[PDB]
RNA sequence: UCGAAUUUGGGUAUAGGGGCGAAAGACUAAUCGAACCAUCUAGUAGCUGGUUCCUGCCGAAGUUUCCCUCAGGAUAGCAGAAGCUCGUAUCAGUUUUAUGAGGUAAAGCGAAUGAUUAGAGGUUCCGGGGUCGAAAUGACCUUGACCUAUUCUCAAACUUUAAAUAUGUAAGAAGUCCUUGUUACUUAAUUGAACGUGGACAUUUGAAUGAAGAGCUUUUAGUGGGCCAUUUUUGGUAAGCAGAACUGGCGAUGCGGGAUGAACCGAACGUAGAGUUAAGGUGCCGGAAUACACGCUCAUCAGACACCACAAAAGGUGUUAGU
RNA sequence: GUGAUUUCUGCCCAGUGCUCUGAAUGUCAAAGUGAAGAAAUUCAACCAAGCGCGGGUAAACGGCGGGAGUACUC
RNA sequence: GAAGACAUUGUCAGGUGGGGAGUUUGGCUGGGGCGGCACAUCUGUUAAACGAUAACGCAGAUGUCCUAAGGGGGGCUCAUGGAGAACAGAAAUCUCCAGUAGAACAAAAGGGUAAAAGCCCCCUUGAUUUUGAUUUUCAGUGUGAAUACAAACCAUGAAAGUGUGGCCUAUCGAUCCUUUAGUCCCUCGGAAUUUGAGGCUAGAGGUGCCAGAAAAGUUACCACAGGGAUAACUGGCUUGUGGCAGUCAAGCGUUCAUAGCGACAUUGCUUUUUGAUUCUUCGAUGUCGGCUCUUCCUAUCAUACCGAAGCAGAAUUCGGUAA
RNA sequence: GGUUGCGGCCAUAUCUACCAGAAAGCACCGUUUCCCGUCCGAUCAACUGUAGUUAAGCUGGUAAGAGCCUGACCGAGUAGUGUAGUGGGUGACCAUACGCGAAACUCAGGUGCUGCAAUCU
RNA sequence: GGGCGUGUGGCGUAGUCGAGCGCGCUCCCUUGCAUGGGAGAGGUCUCCGGUUCGAUUCCGGACUCGUCCGCCA
RNA sequence: GGGCGUGUGGCGUAGUCAGCGCGCUCCCUUGCAUGGGAGAGGUCUCCGGUUCGAUUCCGGACUCGUCCGCCA
């Protein structure tokens, strides 16, 4: 019952997400964004690989959802099921619209055409362009073999061309390895549940003290 | 029996054939409009002036 | 239906801006207006009475008309092939003095100052404006300027 | 005004209209189409609130009919007496203008009146004509 | 609406030229006269065979009336006119609207 | 069907909104859901068809507003004709300089509004589930809220910020400066406002470029179905679909090229001669190198040129070059 | 109007018509009557039939519903 | 003989009167009809950062309400959160603190507003008179709405000032006719007085199809002028839907992804389905099915030769060259 | 230079937490007969400048302070965009030519200036 | 052809994952215009698989029944 | 497929930005006839928004009953 992922496929829309205009939607078919090992620390996991969209089109969030599950039944089969953190970074909030014909005999005796043709809420949808990442995952590198796989069975669920790039940043931050490794041999990082703070010049002396204590204690 | 409902296609050429002269701008605007307080005092200092002018060049 | 009311499409037009909305300070009321002034026009949205339509935001006319509280502008609106002559009673929150005229004003009394002080020796005065010439020949030395090769950069991913 | 227009697909079920000059209450609505081409037609069956007879108009639909302005005012009984009822407004306002019911609903607010209840009478205006249609009991404020 | 029966404003009656007290009515329109002349061309048109002769006027849209106030100026018996906007509700007994007080 | 509610001759009666009808809107002289003839009458038609010699010059519109207006008119626009007042300017689909105005593209969300993923630390006179508890505004875990510092992703009807392109004004003589006349306006007041008298400043007189004359008036035709292309863009799965914005076209237009074609590329046209080219081409059809140079490809459906006359995901120790 | 014979033609007069020798001020023309006026005229009373009120009529046009209990009953 | 000043007849007046006559029975519109109002308007957006800008585009709204919810002045600060106080708790009243508006301002939405434009109190009628000018829509017509003045007369405040309805953007109506107010002015044409009538200036009674006819159907008995500007065939563009084919592989298959299948996803092809559109045809291309007859396509049911099997034989299934 | 009265621009001026303030001026402060206003002389009104106090207001300083302001060849000539091609690509889209040119980020600096009149060790 | 829902003892009918009632008649007791009372029998919850610990109950498939929409000019 | 109406205690329903009557169950009184008073009983179909407050005002959803879906 439900249209080929063809007839919207491209961008060809201003977006249109659910809001006080709109007001009856279909709820996503993905709700899981996070998984895998999402509960581990920064310096558990330093390798990243992303995939990374070749094409400026739309991402439906059934195909979303069937990338994810591949994905993780792939990695949790060859490597375990907390030895990696997968991480979608796309959400569809776009909505695709349809105008709905009838394809009964005889329709043109009831169907008015194209009067009054606009449609009504079916799906969502996410809106990517050149060079943006739907996936990361995060991993040690015993696992990078692994990863490259499970990322590579997960492409076939999309549409267009995507990429399979090994990140050169620490785990899900935003500086390189040594830079971080640099930066971790001073005390100037503290964990947090997933992620890490980090140190800053500006600020009050007392917040910066009791936070961060290694690093003053040169 | 729809049809064109409403477009600017050729409206700029028919404007530019011998179209967007500027208005002809003179000395002494008219004063319509202005406030008759002024003008009302304006026409006694103007026949003051004309009497004097009249009265040195007589 | 459709609708063109008198403030249709006005909203940021006639919104008052970021962090200074509230009352109107004192130099706008203390500004003199004459007749001949060239003024700019832009609304003022915490001043209801006395405003321009949206047409003439951003206008700059002359007055010809002083008031109690307000201003007469003459613009020049084109309909159809022509320009057409247009009066609007403004209040003076919603007018200022065009700074250009002021500018070219200075610039006569500059040039009328030049040209007197050289008429005492005539000199060829040289009073018109020029636009920017094509620079002329120099001499550039590479004493602790010697040059330095760049080369393109390789590609890399960045991410 | 007293009564202003309407149009017939615009009047629906329990709604007052004008018909014969007569403020009338529709029970009935029923559209049939003229011809096949042609536009429907609205059959109207509505009852006379005050004499309750059945009268019937079919009309066009984009036709406009007559509508009349109807209010339902709440008063107290003081007397009821050569029959014509003496009512009691809020604000002290007394009216003694209404002639007394003429049926069961008269004869049920003649013996409630001589057995001594409160009674809480409902009269409607409409077109310049006045009458009395229901009678209720204070629960409260005895 | 509500409209007070009495108003201070101003009367051009030529003695007055000033603002002196004013008793207001609501305007009427009186009965149409025999012998005014479009009466008479009424009636002499319709006379005859050849049935209804003028238009006779069906599409009723508006359902409220604007409404005219007659104001009668105290002192010189000068009459005056002013109009309203229009109203579903209209009365010139003076209930003043009280604001603090129960429903 | 054939002895009768039979068939039929002649005479006679009924005439056109009338007749007659065992009823079909049947018949009433090949004419009937109102006969025929003549006149009114050359009835009216916003609708279809046609509209008669040559050459020269200029040359459109399918758009605004109103209409029982939507196949039509009026009105403005576009066009022609007649000119008139002057003689290089009170010009300009252009640039520069100076100065305004804007809320789109982009960007932002550890900035407001709204949406939204994940943990962390806290708050229980201040939650809910279990377990331990006599019970407890009891305890221990867990899960929900709220707060605090973070984190992932977004917005035609969100925004602090904010372009490019378009867009207003000014670049003087109708200007600037000095002095002092008028007034019933205005001021406490010759204070100011406006218009003035007299005097000074001229060809670099106030940026560039070009001007092909500049300005003004009257009158009237046709038109008021448009369509296509690039870019922006709306509805739609889409359409040689429907609807907008700026420009250029076709209509109204031939010529060279795209084999062929209204719109594409090149270029717009008096009659000829010579030369050079545009776009496109140079094996032969076919005018012009079976030129030169470096590589790649062998297809038991090769490929061969924009618009344009289609092909995808996924693969291949085919072959070549790379990381 | 229905359409030989045979056998039957149930219920409904609220609506729309049709029909009364009923009862009688509600609607209520012209003429006529009264008042006011200087008159044109204005205002009232009175006011025929028909409407309106009250009956009849379906071999007149027509019409012949729902909710519960256990065909029947409410 | 009967009847008799009653019938009859004549003229007016009321009723009845499709028996008959005349006429009407909107428009837009992805054909028309039904539906809706995109027909007079308003807010935000589409709208592409001046202005303008379409669709039966999206989200909504209007035919009202208000003697205060208008005008002037004075005092005060709101939503919310925290901490307290008998009954009193989630919500009654009182007190303090924080509080850029997260409240309120009649309504739809968007702007605007903090010693206020909000809440409370005091006084009032400027929601008044006289005609002009200007802005929007625009033909620079009307209507509606609005802006700034002039000449009066007022309100309020100590005053500067403010006020010509509602904080701003919507909230509404020609000619003819009737009626009201003013001037108590002009005319009734042989001359006067008084009624009556007609004029001048300003309002009201209303046309919502909102620049403004007085208006029910049917036609299968039908007619005329036209239209491919416009529907019902084929053909053409598109392929949602229909049909057919792939890729990936969680699983089914005792065990085993792929012998045979194959979820969640995703890429295509076809024009033997039905839609969508309206390009051609309405001065006509004969419109279902069957019978008859020829040829073509392959996405192969059988026959020929083969490969694979969860092929022992028999039977069967999958696939290849093949029309 | 401090302070007061009236201001202009309206955070470099605001906010949070501390510290300091000679002189003068502001301020808190004392009182209810009179004018006046309140449930309440708390606000407002009036009287005294006396009984007192810098505790607060106010001013200034401090803070790897929050905010705000300025600059950068910091990001970045990046994103976007005007013009051009019989450019690439099935397409989606993307390079190049002639031009214009952001925002976030990062870093550095700053934290009221000033007009008129009066008055002050 | 497609869609949607349905399936309980001989019959009707109640079922939140932990098969009851009524009717038929088996027996006994108890009565003209023939009753009542008490103990009875009676299901593979349509079937087949998986989940659970155990499915009427949850899920997937099949069967069956009942509705709704569909050929041409 | 589209449009309209519909749900209130068992029933009838009414309504201002949940009431009675008849049912039900008790009690009391007096026939010929009775009547009275108490209670238990209603998330106003459901869910939101608006509003001091919503049966009432609006939006969305469910159920049921209707009416159209025609020319070729
Ligand atoms: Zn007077």
């Amino acid at each position: 019952a439900r249209r080929p992922a063809r007839c919207y496929r491209y961008q060809k829309n201003k977006p249109y997400p659910k809001s006080r205009y709109n007001r009856a939607v279909p709820d996503s078919k993905i709700r899981i964004y996070d998984l895998g090992k999402k509960k581990a620390t920064v310096d558990e996991f330093p390798l990243c690989v992303h995939l990374v969209s070749n094409e400026l089109e739309q991402l439906s969030s059934e195909a979303l959802e069937a990338a994810r599950i591949c994905a993780n039944k792939y990695m949790t089969t060859v490597s375990g099921r907390d030895a990696f953190h997968l991480r979608v970074r796309v959400h569809p909030f776009h909505v695709l619209r349809i105008n709905k014909m009838l394809s009964c005999a005889g329709a043109d005796r009831l169907q008015q055409g194209m009067r009054g043709a606009w449609g009504k809420p079916h799906g969502l949808a996410a809106r990517v362009d050149i060079g943006q990442i739907i996936f990361s995952v995060r991993t040690k590198d015993s696992n990078k073999d692994v990863v490259v796989e499970g990322l590579r069975r997960a492409r076939y669920k999309f549409p267009g061309q995507q990429k399979i790039i090994l990140s050169k940043k620490w785990g899900f931050t935003n500086l390189d390895r040594p830079e971080y490794l640099k930066k971790r041999e001073a005390g100037e990082v503290k964990d947090d549940g997933a992620f890490v703070k980090f140190l800053s010049k500006k600020g009050s002396l007392e917040n910066n003290i009791r936070e961060f204590p290694e690093y003053f204690a040169a | 029996a729809k049809s064109k409902n409403h477009t600017a296609h050729n409206q700029t050429r028919k404007a530019h054939r011998n179209g967007i002269k500027k208005p002809k701008t003179y000395k002494y605007p008219s004063l319509k409009g202005v406030d008759p307080k002024f003008r009302r005092n304006h026409k006694h200092a103007l026949h003051g002036t004309a009497k004097a002018l009249a009265a040195a060049k007589k | 239906g459709k609708s063109h009311g008198y403030r249709s499409r006005t909203r940021y037009m006639f919104q008052r801006d970021f962090r200074k909305h509230g009352a109107v300070h004192l130099s706008t009321y203390l500004k003199v207006y004459k007749v001949g002034d060239i003024v700019d026009i832009k609304a003022n949205g915490s001043i209801q009475k006395g405003m321009p339509h949206k047409f003439y935001q951003g206008k700059t006319g002359v007055v010809y008309n002083v008031t109690k509280s307000s201003v007469g502008v003459i613009i020049n609106k084109m309909v159809g092939n022509r320009y057409l002559e247009k009066r609007l009673n403004l209040r003076v929150e919603h007018i200022k003095h065009s700074k250009c005229r002021q500018e070219f004003l200075e610039r006569v009394k500059a040039n009328a100052a030049k040209r007197a002080e050289a008429k005492a020796q005539g000199v060829a005065v040289q009073l018109k404006r020029q636009p920017a010439q094509p620079r002329e020949s120099r001499i550039v030395s590479t004493e602790g300027n010697v040059p330095q090769t760049l080369a393109p950069v390789p590609y890399e991913t960045f991410i | 005004s007293a009564t202003y227009p309407m149009q017939c697909s615009a009047l629906r079920k329990n709604g007052f209209v004008v018909i014969k000059s007569r403020p009338c209450k529709i029970v009935d609505m029923s559209t049939s189409k003229t011809g096949k081409h042609g536009h429907a037609k609205v059959h109207l069956v509505a009852i006379d609130i005050f004499t309750g007879k059945k009268l019937e108009d079919l009309s066009p639909s984009t036709h406009n009919m007559e509508v009349p302005v109807v209010k339902r005012n709440e008063y107290q009984l003081l007397d009821i007496d050569d029959g014509f009822l003496s009512l009691m407004n809020m604000d002290g306002d007394t009216k003694d203008d209404v002639k007394a019911p003429e049926g069961e609903l008269g004869d049920s607010l003649q013996t409630a009146f001589d057995e001594g209840k409160d009674l809480m009478v409902t009269i409607i205006s409409a077109m310049g004509e006045e009458a009395a249609i229901s009678f209720k009991e204070a629960a409260r404020t005895d | 609406v509500n409209v007070p029966k009495t108003r201070k404003t101003y009367c051009k009656g030529k003695t007055c030229r000033k603002h002196t007290q004013h008793k207001v009515t609501q305007y009427k329109a009186g009965k149409a006269s025999l012998f005014a002349q479009g009466k008479r061309r009424y009636d002499r048109k319709q006379s005859g065979f050849g049935g209804q002769t003028k238009p006779v006027f069906h599409k009723k849209a508006k359902t409220t009336k604007k409404v005219v106030l007659r104001l009668e100026c105290v002192k010189c018996k000068t009459r005056a006119q002013l109009t309203l906007k229009r109203c579903k509700h209209f009365e010139l007994g003076g209930e003043k609207k009280q604001k603090g007080q129960a429903l």
